[PDB]
């Protein structure tokens, strides 16, 4: 019941070593995906703007794969973000450390499936002259993979609208369009692709 | 939707 | 008989495993209930405004169930919560991460039950405009758990009305009221249910 | 002789388990003294005052008992505040969690006895409006326990004067008076006494 | 009350 | 293929004894690179600037080589650099702690050889005065290690000029110039080399 | 040779239980000195200043002695200052807790003395009123054990000048004098010498 | 005046 | 160019 | 002027 729960966990984080991270010959491909729910406060001083979203990150590992015949049928399980390995997605142009507001637990499903969702608040570059029209200001902001390349790790986005729907009503700023738009980058001297999301929005303050 | 609240994302890998 | 309950500390917390989680089929509920203590600042710049409140939140492990005979008559006891599972509740609209106020200890009974009162200082996202009126602004916030549904952890308040009793009385706000309503959310994907706690107070600068 | 203090804080504290807080059959009583130090800084748009301060605690347990001449003689020595068990002695009206601004080093005694001074910075709820006139304001803060009753854990004061010999002579405010009185409480539900310690100060901008 | 003071709430789940 | 890399790991990590640092019969060079992405602050009230940088560090150790046909032809890993001795270059006139603003995880390839490239956001001491006009000011922070000398650790730059090319379009200053130059020092008392590396800017705001 | 460092290492810190503290019949003398770097800020609104300096301490320990010729002829060994037991002065008139700018890490040589320089950055209780006269200001703050009296802990300075030969030119305020002197301090009750090194700082905006 | 210094409120918990 | 995007950098130290 | 930075302190004690 839970003894198959405390079970299956144990025969999966105890027994076997750590997953050293994906290789060429063993590459992986991690999901984005962009909840965003305020624009938080800008800048002008600096040109730094705060960011609240839900980050939702997915992948598969083949050694967090189980059969639910030989536990109690049981399909899914949570746990602890630090008991797995989790990938180096991280904002290329951050002015500040991320803040996490959310407790970091992921989901785990017998194929070796992960979905994770950090709720998270960014400081980032994105200069603001203009919030105050109707236009409005663009940011973005690129997420990659901090030390793979597009040979280790690649990313894929479900959709390139960020979903705005629980973007908070009576924010300082209007949400007038959202994307997370997937991007490939080669360079002259190497081989590589290298893979980022770039999460573009255009927004204005309320009126 | 099911997809902006994450006690639901993560129940429906299927959908969001 | 302080060796008695060094004796039942170390039977329930070095002997098992961790507990490992609610699952749907031995589901848990969490029981909330806030007392408000001041609201600090408001911020019309950001729309975001601070808190201090007491979470009281309690639950029930067979896990921690024990006979008071075989442990000299003994009832209850304090430990850390470090020492124990915690559940899963968050603020769903928090906008930067909370600050503990006061020491995280937890009081358990024979009976398996948990009782947990952390003093948090917390964030989130609010419009203030209209708190110099008569009339005063309203603010809301949902608290829940964060990876489970319905179907493995439900919520329960013990009470509709929010405990002002230890509210400061020299705040720079005025409390006009403070609703604890816990809610349902379905939806047309699927069948389970999604529970949360909406926390709703009304509240206006002092004249 | 280090070898005989090495082999007394061995016997003391490796092997044996942790000392499991204060129960009702063996209760305990704290004595809490205010060395207060500065009024730093009040800020009027939030009723906040910051104060740093010595909170000198002491407290007794006889899990900390030796005789001196079976370890060469010694009666008291200093340990690290995280060796040993710390009573849980903390601000109910603080909107920001203390910071130390001090070591949290102990000394313990033969007889069992604890002494420990940490110096804090701490952030409560007070109405500062009229600090600027010659009348002052005074604000207060209680401190107690925050899980344990009266049954258990009981404060006593070893005056009623918090110590005003080393307030920053040229800080930002006058204080005219300051005290350290204990207090008691019966709620009509329950036996139990509710005790704490009120710091009540009264202060004024330097002219 | 007794249930806004977290050291009374603990010790009485029965009212609080 | 991914347990050849999970052997590779324990063979290097825990079966040895943790590397104790450059002596003077093995020195060691680190050899540093910075590409500058933004000036985020300047705050003429304190003369302190803040930017956001990578700063590349790179050494070789004979304790991290291996030989590729008995791993799988592995040729390099990456691995967090919590696992691996990394050198103690500080910045030397800064004014916070540096904020780290990335996933800290380095490559160590078959040769014995780390690259490590860390994001940091860094305060420092500058006189802004001369921004607002057309030739602006130069600031310069030096960067070295904090205990060891030259004699044991030796800096090196592969370039003198600070790499600019994702340095911020929309910033709130541009870069006029931007180096990277080794020194040397010697002082009448001693044998020793000192060695440091200073970056020296030259900006002005965007008009 | 590094394998006799390695060696050195595990023979002093793995072999032996930490060193418990000075105590009344083995005591134990630190001598310090300052070098002050930057005066980075002030504020007339709380009396607070920040200074950004290294302070150099430095004692002597029997059982961190080694004879070099039984680890081939090494004589000192940098170490992270965590692995060894450090002394406890702190700033007596601190208001927030001190930031380090710079690695923790000590040098110990073969006849057991150990020096450390960390820089760090402080505010502490100083009323600024008269910086932009020409007399200065004077800011003072003495740093000592916080715990051990001076039949535990001696204080000793070299020199009683402050090191300013690495201050900041372009700050935005100039020291006009800076002392280190030590002080004991008597009271009747106490046989015991209570000592403390008092750092005084004349300083004025630039001229 | 011991009771002031946290050094001297420690040794003598005689008086302080 | 390449020496600017840390995930390039290290996958070449030759150039960077 | 050695003795003002911590590299060069912490190698002679004799002088700093």
């Amino acid at each position: 019941s839970q003894a198959n729960l405390m079970r299956l966990k144990s025969d999966l984080f105890n027994r076997s070593p750590m997953y050293p991270g994906p290789t060429k010959d063993d590459p992986l491909t991690v999901t984005l995906g962009f909840t965003l729910q305020d624009i938080v406060k800008v800048d002008s001083s600096t040109n730094e703007v705060d960011l609240v979203y839900y980050e939702q990150q997915r992948w598969k590992l083949n050694s967090l794969m189980w059969d639910p015949n030989e536990y109690g049928n049981i399909t899914d399980f949570r746990t602890s973000a630090a008991d797995i390995w989790t990938p180096d997605i991280t904002a290329y142009s951050s002015t500040r450390p991320v803040q996490v507001l959310s407790p970091q637990i992921a989901v785990v499903t017998h194929d070796g499936s992960v979905m994770f969702i950090p709720a998270q608040r960014l400081s980032f570059m994105c200069d603001p002259t203009g919030v105050d029209s109707e236009e409005g200001v663009t940011c973005a902001v690129k997420f990659g993979s901090w030390v793979y390349s597009g040979f280790e790790i690649d990313l894929k986005t479900d959709t390139d609208q960020v979903d705005l729907s629980s973007y908070y009503a009576s924010s300082k700023y209007e949400i007038l369009s959202a994307t997370q738009t997937r991007q490939v980058q080669h360079y002259s001297c190497c081989p590589e692709p290298y893979i980022d999301v770039n999460l573009v929005v255009k927004f204005r303050e309320r009126r | 939707g099911c997809c902006s609240h994450p006690a639901c994302a993560v129940d429906h890998p299927e959908i969001c």
